[PDB]
């Protein structure tokens, strides 16, 4: 669904780094690796957390029984 | 132990043994009676003579 | 069907398909085995109890 | 048979606890 | 240089469901014997 | 064939001596094997 | 304890109740895996609680686990340690395994607790070190000698057994006798301990102990070894990788 | 004021007649205090044997066995162990405060 | 001291000693009748 | 012979880097049993403040109540403990929660539509679409609403995404933040990771000077192996910078000419904070917990 | 404030007894029961 | 919490499997440490589970139809008759409040039938408690005479990973959760990471799942450098080994070539004998909850004819002691246990 | 198939519904 709060392995907050990661890939045009480094993710456990995140919430939200069309 | 079984506390509070009250075990059973059926080691019931 | 390849280095597609054959062959035998020791033991125990 | 292509410009991305990527 | 995962491409498609030809034609090619079979019940030559 | 063996028993006017493990279980008697292969008697001092 | 199908009387044994807090499943030791033919792949077991002393005495002296060490089919053992414990033993009883006074005494109390009635001397007896000078050091095999010295009766003499290992001498280098399992007056003096010694294998150390000291002692040795190797695998882990 | 009696308990089923050997049982404790306490108790020249054992992970218990030579009870060896661990922590706390200022 | 105790159910033990290991011979041949079919005969 | 004063003579501390969030310090000539004790306490026993009871009034979002409640609990709050007392579990809820035992955080967000030219941005297309940790408004109640005047309750990381919404959806809740330990739940662990690594030891058995010295230098990270000249042997400049990859041992020319060990006495601790307490405060409290644990057993009756 | 959301047009329209189970704005026969303001206690675990 | 695999075949994207994630990328250490992991049992990290690792939910839908031609049962509450505190679960319409917690025995809906002239309720009954996710009223199969009789209620049952739940890698290595081991008691890496999942090394020699071994060093290499690796079959050769390929990648990143890591014990704190094999493996949580048939009976109900414990787990039923167990009790010569 | 055997508390020994039933299809 949404970006998890804290890394499953150690507990380093990862939830504030999702939207910032896409901005480093889009606007900054950086590679996956360097973008994660600039966010402050050096442990491979914290690295995979954001890198491997799907974000199905954006797909899920497109079905809204409260708004017409 | 290799001769033991790990019993969940769920089973321990339901499975009871009819222990006859005597002078040698009056102390042990009095506590069980006070503890009741939800506190282990307790007692669910008491059978009169 | 002689596989020169190992699981560390990997197995070629021809070897893979042949390994799939031999691997399944055992599971097929476990599906076609009507013989059971249930009734055989039940007949002995009732006469020897 | 063509070999599996290696990844371009692979650098060190793991160091000691209190040591950053200051060493080049 | 690698056989990478589409991250930017994925998230954009999640927000924007295509209005043209659907992505992943192989997924529609998987149900091709089912849909095609029922399609031939009315459509095609000889009615 | 419970009813068949029962019929044969009745017609024979048979007495089930209750000496088989099965028969003892049917009538709620202690099995004659192992701990049931003997009797326990208490030694009493007063005449 | 019952694990269906009950194909033989060893699949219905008498166990000692140990109420474990915050548990939702029946906990069972690895030594029981064989007799029940139960694998922890989501298996189910039935627990029966007999309601009288005659039924109690029977489940504690006749149908109890310890009296089911040997199956009546071939008179061979169906009780022993299964995986981590076997790999732990090959490492612990290896010549290269040395231990300091602090380490050695810890491994002893880790598996032998006098308060739980594991001892036979009411005081944990300890062997002198195998290395005196420069530093006092105990060998791995000495831990096995100490465990037996505290679980076997003091009135009886030590076990004498000349057995063999699954691991050939060639693997341990030149001129090693590490395949020959040697027990002289209850002391492991030569050879490591395999699946062939504390597994469900005939004429091993546990079976030899079972014949000389009885089923209760053999059961104590199995539980003691089972704890020792669990504690040893916690302090000194075992792994498998690509390098292997 | 009331002192807690459920924490430290002397297992009389294992205590030496007198007075060197005893097994103690502490509730709500594990490796954290356990390994640290047996380390400090082992530094005592009068302690013959010492180790710690956790009966089972599910039950909140910690067992520590202290076997000493003469002229000192196991209770005294435990009391010395706790008294020394407190002083050891003071040393750690003092040195850390000093190096923070030294920076 | 190795003698069988009077009362021992050697009957059940025998059938269990023939039954339980005959589960290990449920697998097919790798001329004469073998395994469970021969035991049934 | 070991004395507590003899320990003071050899025990050393070395601070490499002390940032506002993470501190990298060393504990020299101390036992594994004591270093591991502090490590265990810093993760499990050092008390911290995190949301525990989320009271929902409405949740029309895609994110389930349980999931949304769990996320709020995981969000670290920049709240210093000691300001809060420990909650008692036996007395009922009306007596349980007080101004001294509980901190309240409210979340009230309603999504609507906005007119903009259309891929279009969610911040442009909808209003209050993304719910962040900064949207958890602090509500001070009772006897003390002046104690947190110069200390407002704000999440350590505010830009944490809590929920995503579309117009019509709403979130209305009252979260009760309480004092708890890391052993109970990972949400209460005040540390992001408190771990130590032993000082790597490189025992050079042979001089191995020349071009082999330059080959040996490449086996370890840049700032580890230093070479004087072509001769003057090959020394270890900073064995602390070593990653312990054992790369030197997988070469026939060095496999027997070098040994890779450790300094059992030397510990390199790395403590990062969630945001509530400073990494020093977390370590100090860990030493204070170990001392108090030994002190509580000292002044205690040995029953039976 | 009583609520019932339409499944098709998503219009929030509630209807009482002796009334057709259909949306007023459009002819749809399925109605979603909306969430009202009510306390639901949860543990942040 | 669905996650995209680091180690994957490129056909995963060709079928757009990212639209439906089937697992999560976990730090898996091939280690025998806890003692609770052995052959069919694996260990999950407590602090990982506490952080929402492998969390799942289960949705169940029920149809409450009033059919069993004149309408008798009506959704809502009847006047003059009202049993105590029912308004806590159901709204004025007789339908439940969407979001409400329900246990077995709680009212899931309310109605009134004129034949009995009493206000009755349809009870919710299941061992697992739930929350109401969706309530839909359907009044179809009528032209002008419209009135509701059919209602569809969806239950949300939260399912945290429990001791007994099965977990498996993409290499056919399934194991039940033996225990949820605490992070302090868990082995900690040189990096300061403790594994999310612990697999026992004694699983691999019999299964021969080397694909998982190469997946471990590939997943680790891809997590560090930030690049997905192709694990499509027959891509690699005997000359071009993946163990050498990702081994070179692991060495370049600053880790051990053979995929090992120097780990320390969580209990003693000392460094373990040898470097432990750790990596990133894509794990899958199997849907089955194995302890569904968990029961206990002291003295429950009995059948009238036999006067023996009645069959039924939820009904406080008895465990059957069959002919085989009878045979076993005769076997031990244990006549009082049989009695 | 094994998920069902996992919960079923057996009445007796397996069952002869296989080849045994066709062998038992012969009178004396
Ligand atoms: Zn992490
Ligand atoms: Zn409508």
């Amino acid at each position: 669904m949404i970006v998890p709060v804290r890394c499953f392995s150690c507990g380093k907050v990862v939830g504030d780094k999702w939207e910032s990661y896409l901005n480093l890939l889009q606007e900054d045009e950086l590679d996956e690796g360097t973008a994660l480094s600039r966010l402050g993710l050096k442990r491979y456990c914290c690295r995979r957390m954001i890198l491997t995140h799907v974000d199905l919430i954006e797909k899920f939200l497109r079905y809204n029984p409260l708004e017409k069309r | 132990e290799t001769n033991e079984i790990g019993v969940p506390p769920v089973f321990a509070v339901k499975l009871t043994y009819p222990e006859p009250v005597t002078a040698y075990n009056i102390a042990e059973l009095r506590q069980a009676v006070i503890n009741g059926p939800d506190k282990w080691p307790g007692a669910t019931q008491i059978q009169n003579e | 069907g002689y596989v020169k390849g190992r699981f560390y280095s990997g197995i070629k597609p021809q070897e893979y398909y042949f390994h799939c054959m031999a691997g399944r062959e055992g599971l097929i035998d476990t599906a076609v085995k009507t013989s059971r020791s249930g009734y055989l033991q039940r007949c002995l125990t009732k006469q020897l109890e | 048979r063509k070999d599996v292509p290696k990844v371009e410009g692979l650098k060190l991305e793991h160091f000691a606890t209190g040591y950053d990527a200051e060493d080049f | 240089r690698t056989a990478d995962f589409r991250t930017l491409e994925r998230e954009s498609r999640f927000i924007n469901p295509p209005k043209d030809k659907s992505a992943f034609p192989l997924l529609q090619e998987a149900v091709q014997p089912h849909i095609g079979s029922f399609n031939a019940l009315t459509e095609g030559p000889d009615g | 064939t419970t009813c068949q063996f029962l019929t044969k028993a009745v017609l024979d006017n048979e007495r089930e001596q209750l000496d088989s493990p099965s028969a003892r279980i049917v009538v709620g008697k202690l099995n004659n094997v192992g701990t049931g292969s003997f009797d326990v008697l208490a030694k009493v001092p007063n005449a | 304890m019952n694990r269906q199908p009950t194909l033989h009387k060893a699949s219905m044994m008498g166990h000692k109740v140990r109420v474990l807090p915050n548990e939702k499943t029946l906990r069972l030791h690895y030594a029981n895996t064989g007799a029940y033919n139960a694998d922890f792949d989501g298996d189910e077991m039935n627990m029966h609680f007999p309601q009288n002393e005659n039924a109690r005495a029977e489940a504690l002296n006749l149908a109890n686990t310890d009296s089911q060490y040997l199956t009546p089919t071939s008179g061979s053992p169906v009780r022993g340690l299964i995986q981590d414990h076997i790999s732990a033993g090959v490492w612990l009883t290896s010549k290269d395994s040395f231990f300091t006074r602090e380490q050695y005494q810890q491994y002893i109390y880790g598996c032998i607790r006098p308060e739980d009635g594991h001892t036979t001397r009411s005081k944990i007896v300890t062997l002198p070190p195998t290395i005196f000078k420069p530093y006092p050091l105990w060998t791995g095999k000495q831990i096995i000698t100490t465990v037996l010295l505290n679980v076997t009766p003091p009135d009886m003499p030590g076990i004498n057994l000349i057995s063999k290992n699954k691991i050939k001498n060639e693997y341990w280098g030149k001129g090693s006798l590490e395949n020959e399992v040697l027990f002289k007056d209850g002391a492991l003096l030569c050879g490591i301990l395999d699946k062939s010694q504390y597994g469900a294998s005939k004429y091993g150390i546990v079976h030899s102990l079972h014949e000389v000291y009885g089923p209760e002692v053999a059961a104590k040795v199995l539980s003691v070894l089972g704890r020792l190797f669990t504690n040893y695998i916690t302090a000194t882990a075992f792994t498998c990788g690509m390098d292997d | 004021e009331e002192p807690d009696r459920e924490k430290i308990k002397l297992l009389t089923q294992a205590t030496s007649e007198d007075g060197t050997s005893a097994s103690f049982q502490i509730v709500e404790e594990d490796h954290t205090l356990g390994n640290a306490l047996r380390y400090v108790i082992m530094k005592n020249p009068d302690v013959e044997f010492c180790g710690y054992s956790i009966p089972h992970p599910s039950e909140n218990l910690l067992n520590i066995r202290i076997q000493t030579y003469g002229e000192t009870t196991a209770v005294d060896a435990l009391q010395k162990g706790l008294k020394d661990l407190m002083d050891l922590c003071d040393v750690v706390e003092s040195k850390f405060t000093e190096k923070i200022k030294s920076m | 001291r190795s003698l069988i105790n009077p009362g021992e159910a050697v009957g059940i033990i025998a059938s269990q000693s023939v039954g339980e290991p005959s589960t290990q011979m449920t697998l097919n041949t790798f001329n004469v009748t073998l395994g469970i079919p021969r035991l049934r005969e | 012979e070991w004395n507590v004063e003899k320990f003071k003579k050899d025990f050393e501390v070395n601070i490499s880097s002390l940032d506002a969030r993470e501190a990298n310090f060393d504990l020299i000539n101390i036992d594994t049993s004591i270093a591991n004790a502090f490590r265990r306490i810093m993760i499990s026993e050092v008390p911290s403040v995190a949301a525990e009871y989320v009271y929902f009034f409405n949740n029309t979002s895609v994110i389930q109540d349980e999931v949304l409640a769990h996320r709020i609990g995981l969000v670290p709050l920049k709240v210093d403990p000691d300001m809060l007392t420990w909650v008692d579990s036996n007395l009922p809820d009306d007596e349980k929660f007080t101004d001294e035992n509980t901190i309240v955080l409210s979340l009230n967000v309603k999504c609507t539509r906005n007119p903009d030219a259309p891929s279009t941005d969610p911040k442009e297309l909808y209003n209050n679409a993304h719910v962040y940790a900064r949207d958890l408004k602090f509500e001070p109640q009772g006897r003390q609403s002046t104690t947190f005047a110069d200390c407002p309750v704000v999440p350590a990381d505010p830009d944490i995404l809590l929920a995503k919404l579309r117009p019509g959806q709403e979130i209305s809740l009252k979260a009760h933040c309480i004092l708890g330990i890391g052993g109970d739940h990972a949400k209460f662990s005040p540390v992001s990771t408190a771990s130590y690594r032993l000082l790597p030891q490189i025992n050079i058995l042979q001089p191995i000077k020349g071009e082999s010295a330059r080959r040996f230098q490449k086996c370890f990270p840049p700032g580890v192996i230093g070479i004087d000249e072509g001769s003057d042997e090959a020394y270890v400049k900073d064995a602390r910078k070593d990653t312990v990859s054992r790369e030197v041992l997988r070469y026939e020319e060095f496999a027997d000419k070098v040994k890779l060990g450790r300094v059992r006495n030397h510990f390199i601790f790395n403590v990062e904070s969630a945001g509530a307490m400073t990494p020093e405060e977390i370590f100090f409290k860990s030493v204070r917990i170990l001392k108090n644990k030994a002190e509580y057993l000292k002044n205690c009756p040995i029953t039976q | 404030t009583l609520k019932y959301i339409c499944a098709e047009c998503s219009s929030k329209l509630s209807l009482s007894r002796t009334d057709a189970v259909r949306c007023k704005d459009c002819g749809h026969r399925i109605l979603l029961k909306a969430r009202t303001k009510r306390l639901v206690q949860f543990e942040a675990r | 919490t669905g996650q995209t695999p680091i180690v994957k075949a490129n056909l995963y994207d060709d079928y757009g499997m990212d639209n439906f994630p089937n697992g999560f990328n976990a730090v898996v250490a091939v280690i025998s440490y806890t003692g609770y992991d052995m052959d069919d049992a694996m260990i999950i990290n407590k602090s990982a589970d506490e952080r929402g690792f492998g969390y799942g939910t289960m949705y169940k839908t029920e149809k409450v139809d009033l059919a069993l031609d004149p309408i008798t049962q009506h959704f809502g509450f009847g006047n003059d008759e009202w049993p105590k505190e029912w308004l806590e679960k159901l709204d004025e319409d007789g339908l439940p409040y969407i979001g409400t917690y329900v246990e077995e025995g709680d009212p899931i809906c309310a109605y009134f039938d004129d034949t009995l002239n009493k206000t009755k309720i349809k009870t919710y009954h299941s061992s697992e408690p739930a929350y109401i996710e969706e309530v839909n009223l359907i009044g179809d199969e009528s032209n002008k005479f419209q009135e509701l009789q059919t209602v569809s209620i969806k239950y949300r049952i939260r399912r945290t990973p429990q001791i007994g739940d099965k977990f498996s890698s993409r290499h056919g290595q399934k194991g039940v959760c033996s225990r949820k081991w605490p992070t302090i008691d868990m082995p900690f890496s040189e990096t300061g990471i403790q594994p999310d999942i612990i697999i026992n090394p004694h699983a691999f020699p019999s299964r021969m799942t080397i694909g998982m071994f190469v997946e471990s060093l590939a997943g680790k290499a891809g997590a560090l450098h930030g690049i997905a690796q192709d694990s499509t079959p027959w891509i690699f050769n005997e000359d071009d080994t993946p163990a050498d390929y990702f081994g070179e990648q692991l060495a370049k990143a600053g880790y051990n070539y053979h995929g090992n890591e120097p780990m320390y014990s969580g209990a003693t704190g000392e460094e373990l004998r040898a470097d432990i094999y750790v990596g990133v493996v894509y794990y899958q949580r199997l849907r089955h909850m194995v302890n569904d048939k968990f029961q206990v009976r002291s003295t429950g109900p009995v059948n009238s004819l036999t006067m023996q414990p009645v069959k039924g787990r939820k009904r406080h039923g008895g465990i059957r002691v069959g002919e085989m167990e009878r045979d076993a009790l005769i076997g031990h010569g244990t006549s009082f246990l049989l009695q | 198939e094994q998920s069902h055997k996992k919960t079923k508390q057996a009445v007796s020994y397996d069952e002869p519904d296989e080849d045994e039933i066709e062998t038992m299809r012969e009178a004396e």
